[PDB]
């Protein structure tokens, strides 16, 4: 039992021990796919800002080349 | 200054307000800037406006 | 005495829990903060290039007030 | 013909240009595109680019 109070006593620390870890781990398992969720929404109005600005652009150049000048 | 004059003006100044309003403008609202703009042409100067706003969206649509 | 065994078999059951979690909480407080970055390095993309066609639709627009067509 | 329309022309003639090059030429570029453009133009009706090269660098950037 020497023994018994030992083990025993060590059992009682390491479950206070997951019982800190499995939440600090789980909640993370979330913020890896929150932060993968924002990665991809901010990929993507990036990809369509562009897509509006190069097309403002031609609109630009139009408007430009109908007021030629020259013309 | 024949009539191709008015509507060629048209566009340009049409397509010149569209430009500097920063392109807020679409169809039906370009399409009733025509017959402004023919209109005042006629008055300064009939279905013309339809193919303003077909030469202007063109460019700007 | 048999509790002797059987907190044994369980000591050593509970601490290969506590020997997988660390690492792989570990591993993900890389994971977390490696997706962080990449936020911040992505939002100044958008500032770069957002602020690059920004410029150039200036001077488009400068452009088109240069020709004016009621001259 | 006065000498202010044909600077004035340069001017607009030179920013188009520029513009339809994405804003690709520099203020030598432009001093150079507008002595040229100076040059031809008096050759078609001296120090007049300088004002039309001003003129296009305080709008374009």
């Amino acid at each position: 039992m020497e023994k018994l109070h030992e083990a025993n006593n060590e059992l009682q620390k390491k479950r206070a021990i997951i019982e800190d870890l499995e939440p600090r781990f789980n909640n993370s398992s979330l913020k890896i796919e929150e932060l993968q969720e924002a990665l991809r929404k901010k990929e993507e109005e990036m990809k369509q800002m562009e897509e509006r600005y190069k097309k403002y652009l031609e609109k630009a150049k139009s408007v430009i080349r109908t007021l030629d000048p020259k013309q | 200054a024949t009539m191709a004059d008015l509507k060629m003006q048209a566009v340009k100044e049409i397509c010149y307000e569209v430009a500097l309003a920063d392109f807020r403008h679409g169809r039906a609202e370009i399409e009733a800037l025509a017959a402004l703009k023919m209109r005042e042409l006629c008055r300064t100067y009939g279905d013309a406006w339809r193919a303003v706003a077909r030469d202007v969206w063109d460019t700007v649509g």
